[PDB]
């Protein structure tokens, strides 16, 4: 019944579970205890996606929370929601990853990979029909950046028809975590592009701009940060997980987007407001569409005004027509006609879902494609290569088992991406 | 008993029938549970009755999602169908022709083709069968074109009508509507006897003016297409004045076997306050049915010349007000010519008054007109496609996702080629000399 | 059925009809909701009936404000019209001819011209059509002159009557009444078959004496003009004694195609206490209709010589009291001459008594007279304009706001020139020798 | 639906909002809370002008209150009516303007102009059809005098068909605020004449004469001063904002007035009385017309008896005929026939609106044109040029980025105005 098995990796790659899973329970009317409490009968017919049925209504979240160090793993165990996940799927090593890629990709995950795949296999064939797999991790760290990629390439070597879809979070332009965060980003992209289809890129610093610019809070914390970018994982399945009028799926959101095997694009929300900014509007699709236009409601630290929109899919939920979107999309595609790609007339995808979220009459989820996602990788590439000139921190990788020229290959892998996005910025 | 069966493929083909059969149940006094009745042959027209008194709508449902199909069994018509006829698919890869055609949709066909068979084993007077799909669908475009090509391979001489819906000149529902729609007119070229197609954005254009509702939905567009269906079908299911058969259309619309794309024009479509302060006589309607305000397909039928057009009238109609009206259309400049038929009409009269569903904002009327118009202009939305589709193919955009599902691009090489002969056919009919 | 339709452009043309149709509904027993009746042909004269029994006033409304039009749907006639015929404009730049003509008012025309069309598609006996506007308006002067010039371009031989109202000799309503009024007599010169014009300050002058109300309003002036309308139109909509057609005026008022500006004189207009203590016989009225106290247009028709004049009588009239009266006018010194018609009259008799609306302070009477008088003096208000308009143009005052809206001043160069031939035409008729 | 978006600038340029907006709510039957409370059905059909519709009847005032210093901006925020405006449109900088023109025009507003235009654009295209824009500010200060003009010239460079109409307040003949108030006045007029159509000129000192001469209060405050001159912003839209018999609009009040591109004229009220002077009259149009004649009921500190009336428009509300105005306008145009301009016979514009204001049976709004508005600028020009002879306070402008001869240009710009009004004082 078109279902997904969930995979996390890394510390903050595991932190996103609670913003995900407590929402998707609340989106499906489900408590902390797992037992059922839902209002409408609308929220059942596609409930089977992110949940395996249980004895006595428990409705276990199909997930495997994976990490290399037991620091943050007990935190969601010993905290609340300690009875949602089944601890057979909680696995974690003890020795530190040191957030070094090949330590996390090549060798210490290989201590734990043998326990990984026997977990997800018996999860896979107990499902009816897999729709796909989700990988949420980091680009910057080591555990999520390294171990999930080796974890990915085995799964893509087992299920070549099944779709592989990934979420990940970006290195920052200014607010970076560590100094090998250039190396981890390049090495992560070497496996994402080759194995999985689609990956999205979320700057924490641009996420920090959101509550700064839009919601006006001087001091949010990460439990507000993941709480916001949670709902796009809700939003991509919003179309899917309960009925509507039109909606399609992530594989149908895969083939429509890109004319090539080269899949990266953007994320945004609609609507969005502050505390006191709530009631002073008229929340509607013209209110929705303009928070689906700015870079300020995006996640990528790159300018669509520097870029060009390849393809757009829009995912609405609530009482919403088409012509309220039609007349409004036409009102903004005309003034911004040079912002579209002339390879495709009408690269707009419309999808209308039924029920609203909590306390909001409408909601929309943004998917727009760009040429300026190279503005990440050009900002990455010279951030990468300048730390290769003196072979910066090289012995923490070649002192673990990887050839240095294998690291040089991923540069051209990044440059193979940019070489295409060099063209469709200005060609045709 | 002069009976025919309607297949429903595609998510459009789901919801279209949910207005069509609703109209069908109200046009015979059928309770929504199937157990009816809160003419003589009329009480058993679309329906292979059981002795229990409830009866099966002779339909089928084809979709590869379980999503929208199971809304019916949730919805109020939960006892109408039966759970053999309503064949679903457990998984789907839609917007993908050549696996909805060649990989995933083909696994349903042997289950589908059996259910075509036994429903053809009671309908003794069989008049072909009816096809609903879309072009904006993948699988309804996909399995639908595959659905015809074995049935017309089986049934040979039998009738093949389809009401299609194509992606608009201005608003798409998906980017694949160049790709996984314009090829399906290959298989449906030589498998559909006649066909019909309609625009949302044109039908939406009627909703803001003749229905005057700012925010309509699919359902209101579903109700508007649905009366065109019963204007054709149930007219022979009712004892009229000059009866019109299904077989009469396919011999009164095509001089040549390819040219079977007429228009649809339905009128009066009149809002609630608009019916008041107004008398809509029959020539008041027919002067509207040649004006582009009630026009179903966003094209330019004014500019092109009309070819041949059958008309269907419901309710209280005299032929004298026909001939007083229709002698004014042929006089008027807004049509200029046919060369190949100096008459160019087919007139048909059924007495049954226009059925008025309670919920939607459409208003009741005592006379009705349906129009099926062949012209020298309808190939421009096809030429819209040739402007679109040849541009996508000027980049080879997920040919892999036409290849990797199991088909080489030789049909895409054939794609514009058969389209080019369609454009060549209208200028061929556009040749009007000695 | 000898039927005609009345357009309403300009905010004057709004409120004028709000008295005209009020009189029309009372002159046939029509309830204010359209659903009537709390002669034989009379019950379907101005009205294309539906079978529901209520019927459409064959009119149209043209304005670029939504302000005064939506007062009707707020007002008590909310069911009279229908919301297609009542075409508004969402925005406006009035007092601006050459964008109400050439920029903003032209965007309504294709919507307007369609509604002219279908109302001409039921009125089988069509007698031209009727035009209401003002000169004190911008857009009613603006779109109105544009309204005639395509309709007479379409309809050719059809009749074109208009009741206009021009800015007074003493009180303006706007400063543009030199500018954006006096040019509109270009397009309406060769598009209006006949025309008629009237003064507020003259009609106000009647209100302080013959109506004796210190503070009247537009509405009372609206009611006074409105009976002149039904004195002409509904006279042929009632079986009189010597019937007078619409077409008879335009052939009994002009020796030459330009000279189509007669007077209006309506009498008796008698206040409440004034009707008592008084017998107004027919010659008591006609001796008033040549005296300037009941005169509609603030001019000097005493000084000028009369040209030709048709008269219309309502109620209980004998022709002997006509000929006993009218032989005394031609004897009397207060007219001197016609040279070009030794008779100079047209007499017409309809039996329908004068309709007396309840609200206003006008009093009821059993006989009525309407007068349409051509003279050798009416060009002096035109000469008032030439004294005014050539002075404004002796400074070039917002020629930019005639230019920037999209027209050069070549028509302003043409403006007094066509006016000069109008002045030249009355002295041409003023030539009376051998 | 023929609608206006509102712009303020400067401290007292923002003070006029409360006298405006609490009246226009009260003129439309609307509370402090925004939710609807109106008596007649008359006050709705043109309600859409100064208000954007909202969810739950809130009916937000379409306004953007703009300033350079956060002194007085919080005062209407933290005071009452703090829930009328939406705070997304409340923008204000922190660094002082120092009420110096090019500091407020050229440079510090350029810190805030980038946030200005993205506010008014999304406000503009969310409207149905713009009727125009209102700018209310000061001539004397820096923020309203400078920043709104640069704000204006961008809008006039975006919407060349849309009408630009401005209100502003004059330097005083005697009761001046600052000493650069000559410079700010000249520099403000350099942008008003070139960009926008019409501007009106209100002396505070002549306004101080009004309660002194007419209403007889020794000590009014500014919340009585703006409260009086509020109602002409009501009065210019009184014709417009709810029905009547005849009325026209401000663009129709633009083209009728001036025979040239040179647009300035006067403001007055009718009726007007004191506390105990209320009931001792017979309030009527002859009572109205004579308070539409004196300089004492005007606002400009200039003599119409020194001047000559170019064109006159009158805007009545209440039960009022025409002949009561006609016989009365004729009674005063004859005795004062030399006071009219002989270029135009009958330069009178009549416009009659329906409903009365609060507790007054009639009301009238004065528009009369003059030749003696040069009596401002001649009083300005030698007040200007005498502070140029020694280059007075010149380094607080050229120390900010503007050439000194650019300041000399606006003198001739003032002298280009006066050169025409030199003629039509006595010519023709
Ligand atoms: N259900 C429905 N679809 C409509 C309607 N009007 C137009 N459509 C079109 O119908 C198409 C629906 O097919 P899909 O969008 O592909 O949904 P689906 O379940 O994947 O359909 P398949 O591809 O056939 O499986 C859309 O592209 C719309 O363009 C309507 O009123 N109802
Ligand atoms: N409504 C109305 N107008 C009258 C009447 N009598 C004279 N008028 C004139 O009609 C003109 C009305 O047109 P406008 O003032 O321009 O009002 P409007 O809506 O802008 O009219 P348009 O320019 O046509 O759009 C006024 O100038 C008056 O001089 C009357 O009784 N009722
Ligand atoms: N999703 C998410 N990521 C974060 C947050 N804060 C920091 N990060 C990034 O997530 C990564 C956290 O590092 P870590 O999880 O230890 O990397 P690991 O070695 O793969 O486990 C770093 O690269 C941070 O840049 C957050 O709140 N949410
Ligand atoms: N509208 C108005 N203006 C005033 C009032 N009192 C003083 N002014 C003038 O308004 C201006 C106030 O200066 P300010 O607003 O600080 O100028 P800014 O630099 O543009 O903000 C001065 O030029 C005063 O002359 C008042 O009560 N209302």
């Amino acid at each position: 019944m078109r279902e997904i098995v969930h995979i996390q990796a890394g510390q903050c790659g595991n932190q996103v579970g609670a913003a995900f899973w407590s929402t998707i329970a609340d989106e499906h009317g489900l408590d902390s205890a797992g037992i059922y409490h839902g209002t409408s009968e609308a929220q059942h017919e596609r409930l089977n996606v992110y949940f395996n049925e249980a004895a006595g209504g428990k409705y276990v979240p199909r997930a495997v929370l994976v990490d290399l160090e037991p620091g943050t793993m007990d935190a969601v165990k010993s905290g609340k929601f300690g009875n949602l996940f089944r601890p057979d799927n909680i696995i974690y090593g003890q020795s530190g990853a040191g957030n070094i890629w090949a330590k996390g990709h090549y060798t210490e995950g290989a201590e734990l990979a043998d326990a990984v795949l026997d977990v997800v296999r018996r999860e896979a064939e107990a499902c009816d029909a897999l729709q796909g797999f989700q990988l949420t991790h980091s680009l910057g760290g080591g555990t999520g950046s390294g171990m999930g990629t080796l974890l990915l390439s085995k799964i893509r070597e087992e299920y070549p028809d099944r779709m592989m879809a990934t979420f990940s979070v970006a290195p920052a332009p200014k607010s970076s975590d560590t100094v090998v965060e250039p190396y981890n980003a390049t090495l992560s992209m070497h496996q994402l592009v080759e194995n999985s289809d689609e990956t999205f890129c979320i700057d924490n610093e641009a996420l920090s701009s959101i509550f700064a610019n839009t919601l006006k809070i001087k001091s949010p914390s990460y439990d507000d940060l993941n709480h916001l970018v949670s709902a796009v994982m809700a939003g991509v399945t919003t179309s899917f997980r309960f009925p509507g009028e039109l909606n399609s799926d992530l594989r149908k959101l895969a083939v429509n987007m890109v004319p090539f095997p080269r899949h990266f694009f953007m994320v945004g929300f609609a609507p969005l407001a502050a505390i006191g900014s709530s009631s002073f509007q008229a929340v509607s699709v013209p209110e929705l569409t303009q928070q689906m236009f700015d870079a300020n409601n995006m996640m990528v630290a790159a300018d669509p005004r520097h870029g060009r929109y390849l393809t757009v899919a829009a995912l609405f939920r609530g009482k919403v027509s088409m012509k309220e979107v039609d007349e409004q999309i036409r009102s903004v595609q005309t003034k911004n006609s040079a912002y579209f790609v002339e390879w495709i007339p009408d690269n707009v995808l419309k999808a209308v879902c039924s029920v609203p979220p909590k306390d909001l009459k409408m909601s929309a989820t943004f998917i727009g494609n760009s040429t300026s996602i190279q503005e990440i990788f050009r900002r990455l590439g010279d951030q990468f290569s300048a730390m290769f000139r003196r072979k910066a921190f090289l012995h923490w990788y070649t002192g673990e088992g990887m050839d240095e020229m294998e690291f040089t290959e991923a540069e051209s892998n990044m440059n193979d991406l940019v070489s295409e996005y060099q063209q469709y910025q200005e060609a045709g | 008993m002069r009976e025919v069966i309607s297949v429903h493929v595609g998510q459009a083909g789901v919801q279209i029938g949910n207005a069509c059969w609703e109209l069908y149940c109200l046009e015979h006094g059928i309770g929504p549970d199937g157990f009816p009745t809160e003419l003589n042959d009329g009480f058993g027209t679309f329906f292979s009755e059981t002795g229990q008194g409830k009866f099966v709508p002779r339909s089928i449902y084809v979709d590869l999602e379980p999503n929208v199909i199971d809304q019916v069994r949730t919805g109020p018509y939960k006892d109408l169908f039966h759970p053999e006829q309503m064949v679903t698919g457990k998984e789907d890869a839609s917007n993908n022709y050549a696996r909805g055609h060649y990989t995933v949709g083909k696994e349903m066909i042997d289950s589908v083709l059996e259910r075509i068979r036994r429903m053809a084993d009671n309908c003794s007077g069989l008049q072909g069968f009816l096809v609903f799909h879309s072009f904006g669908g993948g699988t309804g475009s996909g399995l639908g074109a595959l659905l015809l090509e074995r049935l017309n391979m089986e049934y040979g001489k039998k009738s093949n009508l389809q009401f299609s819906v194509y992606p608009a000149p201005q608003v798409s529902t998906s980017v694949v509507e160049p790709y996984n729609s314009v090829l399906t007119t290959h298989a449906t070229l030589d498998n559909s006897d006649c066909t019909f197609m309609v625009d949302n954005e044109a039908c939406y254009d009627i909703c803001r003016r003749n229905l005057d509702i700012e925010r309509p939905t699919y359902e209101n567009l579903n109700r508007l297409i649905a009366q065109v269906v019963s204007s054709i079908t149930a007219s022979l299911r009712f004892a009229g004045s000059l009866n019109v058969d299904l077989n009469e259309f396919q011999t009164n619309l095509v001089p040549y076997p390819r040219i079977h794309f007429p228009l649809v024009t339905y009128s009066p479509i009149v809002s609630a306050a608009k019916a008041f302060h107004e008398s809509n006589s029959v020539q008041e309607i027919t002067n509207q049915c040649f004006e582009p305000y009630n026009q179903m397909v966003k094209c330019d039928p004014r500019t092109g010349r009309y070819m041949a057009t059958c008309l269907l009238y419901r309710g209280d109609v005299i032929p004298r007000d026909v001939q007083a009206a229709v002698t004014s259309i042929k006089s008027r400049r807004t049509i200029q010519f046919v060369d190949w038929c100096p008459t160019g009409f087919k007139i048909g009269i059924c007495y049954e008054p226009p059925q008025h569903v309670p919920g939607s904002g459409i208003a009741k009327v005592n006379r009705a007109v349906c129009m099926l118009s062949n012209t020298t202009s309808i190939a421009e939305a096809w030429s819209r496609l040739d402007h679109k589709f040849d541009l996508m193919y000027s980049k080879r955009a997920f040919v892999h996702w036409y290849v990797g599902e199991g088909m080489e691009e030789g049909e895409f090489s054939e794609a514009r080629e058969d389209l080019a002969a369609l454009e060549r056919d209208y200028e061929e009919v556009g040749q009007d000399s000695m």
